[PDB]
RNA sequence: GUAAAUUUAACUGUUAGUCCAAAGAGGAACAGCUCUUUGGACACUAGGAAAAAACCUUGUAGAGAGAGUAAAAAAUUUAACA
């Protein structure tokens, strides 16, 4: 019953990712205690 | 002793091929933050605390500027629109997931 | 689909990087070497016919 | 119920209240809020990912714009966690 | 006593990048085989959930996850609602593993299963051309046919 | 990640503020690693029409270096429109005047032209020296590393090495040297 | 100065010196010998 | 190796032409000049040489959120002489 008018997307998945969605600070390792660069502590 | 990348940020990767050496297995388990590399939490005798409601009203150009100031942006996006685009803009957007 | 798992599978994209980091580095020792060594786990190629 | 999230079924109030009791009642100790990651914090656009651990072993992580906020998706997440209704868990057999 | 080749070290007398040595192929083999039968046992045990697959049709690649929905740009001589398998499978995955073919994975392996579940038509295609000053003008409009199905579930066998 | 739909998008979406350094660093590599920054092209959620730039905060852009004679030989050409605004600073004097304009000026060359750029410009931030103030301090993530390596003068050089090094030649003992 | 570009030795009191990017003719006997490469 | 050719019938339209390569002529061994010949391209598509007629890559038509390629990015720093 579906509009024959312009599709985006050739595909639609509800779940699509698995592994954890991209976030800045996936591939970004960590420091001792959390430090900030150049922190005076 | 040999890993191809840096092991310490994403997942402990290692790789491998089946015997008949027609597929690669890949073994991906993720990398968790250790407790130690975290951080801490961060943290009128005799009236009511009168609420502090001021709400200073900017004119157009300080209160853009000011605007601009806080989101790091130029005065254009702040500046408004006409009524053209105003009504060609699409109010019931198609949703996907 | 190599942007589709960078996006939405970034270990697996991490394992695909470091299988053609690998790879990479199979080609330097097997250029190096210049010889008949054994030709390196990855660099196999599995025939058809 | 195919694909909504626990949370966007099930209504729930103080996920760290609930969470916290069924540490208690699996005997745990309870969580510690940390800040794994904090990136802004001055300007108006912040982000915090907030761990929850316990016994110096991380159980849950969440991002938000607000350490507080942050610290609830954490508790949320470990929710899921814990009941096992989690996005990649292993999907309906028809 | 300097070997007749040493160079004494200078800021180019070495390559500029790190010296990397591979492991060695005895212990390599035998490295590759147990995490080939951890991966298997955890394939056994059922240690994953929501598998997602790279799949070749069509001459497409699509990545696939089970309950999935896909649109093919053709007619694929199926009735509505028929189950089919899809077989040319250049990755499967799960958290914390992921299986690669060279190129593709063997069918005793994994296995795709699809339903067609709509034979339907695009919206209409506009091909217009057009030359000036020399009175060129063309139209024709087109719907190619499409397929849409739905990608049913992604199955793991222990094979490796 | 079993994240809620709204906070996961703000994680994937949020800007980072990343440090770079300057300190006898090519303000050409500096402004190419810091406009790939500033655009997001190091996301691999990134498209122009999504806003995924990040903060890029450069210091010590007063120490920079030019290698050849780029001091004296490059020229900064501008025009006050008012017949003979007609100008043309060499870099030395540039750099003299305005110790971040030549940084600026080749991040600016680096962006795209389009109408994002100074947007992208407004989340560039520039210092002079060693000072930070604190705020940006606190947002700080990441400082990236260095593109040259700071060749190490003669006097840094320690014993060990000094003598690890062979000596080329025997010298004659009679010249004054 | 006259400038060349070929410059000469017309003296045996003339030497060449490179300054500033160019070459000079400098004689201190006969300064009619000045030269300057253009 | 190929598949076109000649004849018969019936006619229209084109017959104010440009660059490039090559062999020449005129002119200044000037011209985005003029005149012949041989061959391309343009007066039809697409990609490249910044924009682009004539240079280079490429032709036979549609859809695709696939893939392999074609052409395709200028290099150079010089004067001591008993
Ligand atoms: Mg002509
Ligand atoms: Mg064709
Ligand atoms: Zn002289």
């Amino acid at each position: 019953g579906l509009d024959v008018i312009r599709i985006r997307k050739p595909f639609h998945t509800d779940n699509p990712s698995i592994q954890g969605q991209w976030h800045p600070f996936t591939n970004k390792p960590t420091t001792f205690r959390g430090l900030r660069p150049r922190e005076v502590q | 002793t040999y890993s191809p990348l840096p092991d310490d940020y994403n997942c402990n990767v290692e790789l491998a091929l089946t015997s008949d050496g027609r597929t690669i297995v890949c073994y991906h388990p993720s990398v968790d933050i250790p407790y130690e590399h975290t951080k801490p939490i961060p943290r009128d005798q005799v009236l009511k605390t009168r609420l502090e409601e001021k709400v200073e009203h900017l004119e157009e150009g300080p209160m853009i500027e000011q605007l601009s100031k806080m989101f790091f942006t130029t005065k254009h996006r702040w500046y408004p629109h006409g009524r053209y685009h105003r009504c060609r803009k699409n109010l019931n957007p198609p949703k996907d997931r | 689909v190599l942007a589709d798992l960078a996006i939405y599978e970034p270990k697996t994209f991490k394992s695909l990087a470091a299988l053609a980091s690998r790879r990479r580095h199979e080609g330097f020792a097997a250029a190096l070497g210049d010889g008949k060594e054994p030709e390196g786990i990855f660099s196999r190629v599995v025939q058809y016919h | 119920m195919t694909g909504k999230e626990l949370f966007e079924m099930w209504k729930i109030i103080n996920p760290m209240g609930l969470l916290v009791e069924e540490l208690k009642k699996r005997n745990v100790s309870a969580p510690e809020s940390r800040l794994t990651r904090q990136s802004g914090g001055t300007t108006a656009l912040p982000l915090y990912f907030v761990g929850l651990y316990c016994d110096k072993k991380l159980i849950a992580e969440g991002p938000g714009e607000t350490v507080l906020v942050a610290e609830e998706e954490a508790a949320r997440v470990a929710l899921r966690k814990l009941y096992g209704f989690t996005e990649n868990r292993r999907p309906w057999n028809y | 006593s300097y070997l007749p080749g040493y160079v004494p070290k200078t800021s180019l007398s070495s390559p500029p990048w790190p010296e990397v040595v591979l492991p060695d192929p005895v212990e390599e083999t035998r490295h590759h085989a147990e995490v080939v039968k951890k991966v298997n046992e955890m394939i056994v045990t059922g240690q994953y959930g929501r598998l997602f697959a790279v799949v070749h049709f069509a001459s497409r690649q699509w990545k696939v996850t089970s309950e999935d929905l896909i649109l093919i740009g053709n007619e694929l001589d199926l009735a509505c609602g028929e189950r089919i398998r899809l077989e040319k499978v250049l990755l499967v995955g799960a958290d914390n593993f992921t299986l690669l073919g060279k190129p593709l994975l063997g069918k005793d392996l994994v296995r795709v299963e699809a339903t067609v579940i709509e034979k339907t038509e695009s919206w209409p295609r506009i091909i217009m051309r057009f030359r000036k000053r020399k009175n060129f003008k063309k139209k024709r409009i087109v719907t190619t046919p499409q397929t849409v199905l739905r990608i049913n579930s992604i199955e793991i066998a222990p094979c490796l | 990640s079993s994240f809620s739909r709204a906070p996961q998008q703000w994680a994937t979406f949020a800007r980072i503020w990343y440090l770079l350094d300057g300190k006898m660093q090519p303000p050409g590599k500096l402004a190419a690693m810091a406009s790939i920054r500033l655009q997001g092209l190091h996301k691999p959620v990134y498209h122009a029409l999504s806003d995924c730039g990040d903060h890029v905060v450069i210091m010590n852009t007063r120490h920079i270096a030019f290698s050849g004679n780029k001091w004296e030989q490059k020229v900064y050409s501008s025009h006050t429109g008012y017949p003979g605004g007609f100008r043309q600073v060499t870099a030395a004097q540039l750099h003299l005047r305005d110790p971040v304009a030549i940084v600026k000026l080749a991040i600016y060359g680096m962006l795209p032209k389009n109408l994002h750029r100074r947007t992208m410009m407004e989340r560039l931030h520039l210092f002079p020296d060693e000072y930070i103030p604190e705020d940006i301090l606190k947002n700080l993530v990441e400082e990236l590393p260095q593109p040259r390596k700071i060749p190490k003068r003669l006097d840094e050089y320690t014993q060990e090495e000094i003598d690890a090094f062979p000596r080329l030649w025997t010298p004659p003992e009679d010249y004054r040297l | 100065f006259k400038n060349k570009t070929v410059l000469k030795k017309r003296c045996k009191d003339c030497y060449l010196v490179k300054r500033r990017g160019r070459w000079y003719v400098y004689c201190k006997t006969h300064p009619r010998h000045k030269q300057r490469q253009m």
